[PDB]
DNA sequence: GACTATGCACG
DNA sequence: CGTGCAT
DNA sequence: AGTCATTCATG
DNA sequence: CATGAAT
């Protein structure tokens, strides 16, 4: 079950793809629906280029994606929404989950991401804060060292170790409205180097993936 | 070995356990603090572990732990989601924690896992523990054996008609709306002066329930009969404009606004009624409801049909019963209020006594410390000539007859102590402690003395924290 | 605004970032101290908020709570889970919580719910932890700021081996079987001593892997295979007793009794091999498993029968796999052994480096007290002609040439230590004291004499928790 | 899912009802598989006496019972267990559950009930320890036993039954040699009915006398 | 990263 | 049905 | 007082 | 199909 926009208008309207129901209530907190609809997911999502046909469209997550968006799995386009954004908490766990739902778009659902319609929100993971207030964001470690610079002495340090932690308002004014926001837009400039690099990291073979680690993990 | 009992008598026993545990312990609140156990737990470790209103937030699941750990031997669904419920602003009128991140709404969604949130104590629920540290209340063991947990709070203010409450138990229920807390405090202090107060003169301060929610509120005359007997039912309508359409601003306590607006929709889809022709525009600021009408502006037949057919005007029930003498009594306004009142003077009473003691020690020591700044050179002296800590001790008894208190004080004082050899500071707090004292002791023995700081106080916390009415009177 | 970027670079770092989180920081063990972080956070807090095996038990969930709240970001099953798993003693040969109550069993049953379960660290643990408190070892910052979290422990035994641990990240998985804490710190302090050691002759001293749930464990070629290369295939079979019937009395490590049973009767009905004819009679205090045999006792038949087609004997696979240098290795006993050692140097090094620092503070301090005794009497005269505190300490700094510390040392002494003016005590410290400093800086700049105290240690531990072995080699 | 014992001889084997799966560990654990079986119950128990038939017989637990019972709701008898012995939970949510159970018993296996096969297993609340150890079942108890062990004692308290290991189970409330159960039996019918239907009724309102009249809040 | 069943009173 | 503490 | 999906490597 | 840390 999904928490749709008012209007229904495939031209400007965003759905916004979430880790679970805690995340899902800040979402549809702060949010404007009258274009923004919010769609749940139950963690982890199946690798899609690990598994089979049967298994995935089985799986209750990929399915119900499929649905709410219109088009289908073959694709076909315009339904239904033109920006689908996936919007992960803010730590490495996040940055999985990304991968995963990368994948069955780029695997599946293709056209949709050669368009251009794929989007990842960037919420941030860290907030620090010295009637007056000084209040600054951090999105991994590196800016923590400098915003902890910045703030000096007294400074609080806050993180959302997961999106139900942060309020209504602070998801609204960081990460979901269009005037302070900022979106990164995913396309895909080869289709080779596309294919080569998934079924590495995302593939069934790990024997390659482990080199790709080896070789290209910085473990400094 | 076998016992053998009956069925009846087996029967018996085991539901009269059951039935009195879940009518004391887990359901029905104090008439003293308003609150149940779940929720006193809950003030009482946050407060401990000092998360208050003022510092840091704290991960709500580690506040979940220490509360099962220490003081509540259950689920920790049960006591969480009760904590999240007390940070609830459309349910509770005074919120007493502060919870950061997603604790649900009124339309409904379901509060973040325990897991994601963070909570504290909000400022007036300090209110509800000051004085808990100077011997004001009823102490009993945990579950345990290992620490003490108060049996029920100081209670600066009534929270018990403040946040209401409800309300399921084995032979009982209760359901008690929330009021304004200035106006309850002002029924209170009348009562303080007055206590023969009949419900009518009462009414004057307390005019009924102040819902968080807003709303419009109609049925004096049932409503005195709550305040009276305990039982009553009252009418709460939505709060309507008409744009130029129909726009809702507030509903009614306990309502659910998302399923509302679903229930107001299947209205017009069923075209139950004419004109029907409804949106839901609502953000984090504000409740907006619009139901946008066709040709045949029979608005007011509309308006009315909602009325009655949807939850957009519904009764709210008084069931207002709470634990008084360790048992459950169905209560009006009256015994509310006058075993508020009546618990107060206990904590009064018991916190100078406690602050008289406290005076009275320190004063004997400073008596002690004055004559010794007289004798310093002959009192070192002497402890130099002592074999033992302990030995140096006896020696100044034995000697300056001082007391025992008054010679450890001496002995364990340190040296730069003797930097400051001053009578003059020392006889500053001997009058401070001496005038003090003699305060106390009238409070304790002057029961109109007493009853005064009590309505200072509570003046004191009318003007902290008093907010406008919310919900109107028809 | 928007940032334009790839499919192949955004799906480049993103996988890049989790990949490395995962072998870091959540599945692979530290070779240094053998625990992953989530093991190594429960020691931690446990120990902190000292729950030890010397004193009373506690609420598994308040620990977990605290773990949460404090260091660990993340599920309190996961948490929970992995602290119940470190008190099972079929799993772990030398376990590091004791846990009362169900903790689950060999038959599988799942463990009870946190809330009712309890839990401290048991002794060996705190040898883990022993010197942590001495900096001696690297401490980071929480995920909050709030608090410092230790990055490995002190490992006063080498618990890779010892617990061994699996294993399973992006990349790499692991499995270590289980070691003989005895025979382990053998292969160490040999390896101590003679450091280009062969393993031929560490096998010597440590001569495979010993489970805690007993068994027989075959394949002496594959084993040094394993422990030269850190992968090899060992054979393992139940411990086997024929009784005038088939009675099974161990079972190979990771196996779960319960199915085994089932399987094994699956064997009759299906009636796959000839004179089967199954039952457990297992009880709290040993495990029995009766195949009670029919008419032709073709037994070697179906014993060597059940040993292939069910898990009745099974192989285990090394998979050594351990973090050092912050990356993971695949490991054998050398590099494990070495990299424990060369640890324990940093540590104690470390360690006296900090006590050597106390010890030179607490004697420039007693140095003074020495020379205060002999000026007492000017002394006091001078603190009492002081204005204030501070004051007085600048006085003493400017007249008799005391320092800072040696000051407020002196002026913070409380009265009755006066009563001990006795400039030999304090010499018989002072002796103590520098004979303690003396060596310890033998110690920082020697390295044998710090080796040395290696090997003491370390025999002191075998000696305390050394136990019997429960495998048997064939 | 039941954990069965070895023999199946209805004339000694005894069935062991418990409130949840945690507990079910501590049971299936401390016993004795030859005559000893184990039916865990997920929490309180359906009010057989409140809710309808089709409701009731649709409740997956109150199943699981009347299968691994035999017997059946009619009735019949010798299935399958020479006692069938209910082992709750030591504190008074416990309590309220054997309330419950006993009144489906009395209410549909009445037979069982009247035969004198329905016991009551009554597990320790609070250990207290000194070693000198001794067992509490209920708050006076409790005052008797910090008398006796004064000063030092430690006070560990079952809330709830997989809290208490093997060894503890068995020994206390299990082992017929050291162990004691309750046996219920109705001695009147009328009676019984009676007082079923009011405490375990749909009608409240005698209960709720019944509670004011009879309940000591002291 | 989520979900389901029960008691209890009352409209 | 839902409400708030519980199993 | 319980339960379910999903990742990840390996046999 | 576990296994053991995670969503
Ligand atoms: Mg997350
Ligand atoms: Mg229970």
């Amino acid at each position: 079950k999904l928490t749709p926009a008012q209007s229904k208008n495939p031209a400007k309207n965003e759905l916004y793809l979430v880790e679970g129901d805690s995340a899902g209530g800040s979402a549809k907190q702060g949010r404007d629906r009258k274009f923004q609809a919010i769609l749940p997911l139950r963690g982890k999502v199946i690798n899609t280029a690990k598994a089979k046909m049967a298994d995935i469209l089985k799986n209750e997550e990929i399915n119900t994606m499929i649905y709410t968006i219109g088009a289908g799995v073959d694709f076909s386009i315009e339904a239904n929404y033109d920006k689908i954004i996936i919007m992960t908490d803010a730590d490495t766990d996040g940055a999985h989950i990304q991968t995963l739902l990368l994948t069955f778009f780029y695997r599946y659902m293709r056209p949709l991401v050669e368009a251009g319609h794929v989007y990842i929100a960037l919420p941030p993971l860290y907030k620090m804060s010295k009637k007056k207030e000084e209040v600054a964001y951090a999105w991994t470690d590196g800016e923590l060292e400098e915003l902890r610079k910045q703030f000096g002495k007294g400074a609080t340090l806050q993180r959302y170790k997961g999106l139900g932690e942060m309020n209504a308002d602070q998801l609204w004014e960081t990460t979901m409205n269009p005037e302070t926001r900022t979106l990164i837009r995913v396309t895909i400039e080869d289709l080779a180097r596309a294919e080569r690099r998934v079924n590495v990291l995302m593939g069934d073979k790990v024997e390659p993936r482990r080199k790709w680690i080896e070789d290209n993990v910085k473990f400094t | 070995n076998i016992q053998n009992m009956s069925l009846e008598d087996i029967m018996g026993e085991r539901f009269g356990r059951y039935s009195k545990y879940i009518i004391q312990d887990r359901a029905l609140p104090d008439i003293r603090d308003g609150l149940k156990p779940v929720q006193r737990r809950i003030l009482y470790s946050m407060n401990k572990d000092s998360n208050t209103f003022d510092k840091s937030y704290r991960k709500s699941a580690k506040s979940v732990g220490n509360i099962m750990g220490n003081f509540h031997p259950h689920g920790d669904s049960s006591i969480y989601d009760a904590m999240v419920r007390m940070s609830q602003n459309w349910k509770n009128r005074e919120i007493l924690v502060e919870m950061h991140g997603n604790n649900g709404s009124m339309d409904g969604d379901p509060p973040a896992a325990m897991r994601y949130t963070e909570a504290r104590l909000s400022e007036i629920a300090g209110y509800l523990l000051q004085d808990i540290e100077k011997k004001t209340v009823p102490f009993a063991w945990n579950f345990d054996d290992t620490e003490k947990e108060p049996t029920v709070l100081p209670a600066a203010f009534p929270n018990l008609l403040v946040n209401g409450s409800t309300g399921i138990s084995a032979g009982y229920a209760t359901d008690i709306p929330p009021h304004n807390l200035a106006e309850v405090i002002d029924a209170a202090v009348y009562m303080i002066d007055h206590p023969t107060a009949k419900i009518d003169k009462l009414m004057e301060f307390l005019p009924g329930p102040d819902f968080p929610t807003g709303a419009i509120i109609q049925g004096r005359d049932e409503i005195k009969k709550a305040y009276e007997t305990g039982k009553g039912r009252v009418v709460v309508r939505s709060k309507t404009e008409i744009e130029k359409q129909i726009v809702i601003t507030e509903i009614p306590y306990e309502i659910n606004k998302a399923n509302l607006v679903k229930k107001i929709d299947d209205v017009r889809v069923n075209n139950k009624v004419a004109g029907i022709a409804v949106r839901d525009e609502s953000d984090r600021d504000g409740l907006r409801i619009a139901i946008e009408l066709k040709k045949d502006a029979n608005t007011e037949l509309v308006l009315n049909y909602l009325f009655k057919y949807t939850d957009l005007q519904i009764n709210y029930n008084f069931n207002m019963v709470a634990i008084d003498n360790f048992t459950p009594r169905q209560v009006g306004i009256v015994p509310i209020l006058s075993s508020y009142i009546a618990h107060r003077r206990e904590v009064i009473l018991a916190r100078s006594r406690f602050d008289k003691e406290k005076a009275e020690k320190r004063l004997h020591i400073v008596e002690g410390l004055i004559r010794v700044i007289s004798i310093l050179d002959e009192v070192i002296a002497l402890i130099r000539a002592s074999e033992n800590k302990a030995d140096a001790k006896e020696n100044l008894k034995v000697s300056y007859d001082f007391t025992e208190e008054q010679a450890e004080a001496i002995v364990t004082l340190q040296l730069y102590r003797l930097t400051n050899t001053d009578v003059v500071v020392l006889q500053e707090e001997e009058a401070e402690l001496r005038e003090k004292i003699a305060m106390l002791a009238a409070i304790i023995g002057d029961e109109r003395t007493m009853y005064n700081l009590m309505k200072k106080e509570l003046r004191e916390v009318k003007k902290k924290f008093a907010t406008p009415r919310l919900s109107s009177l028809e």
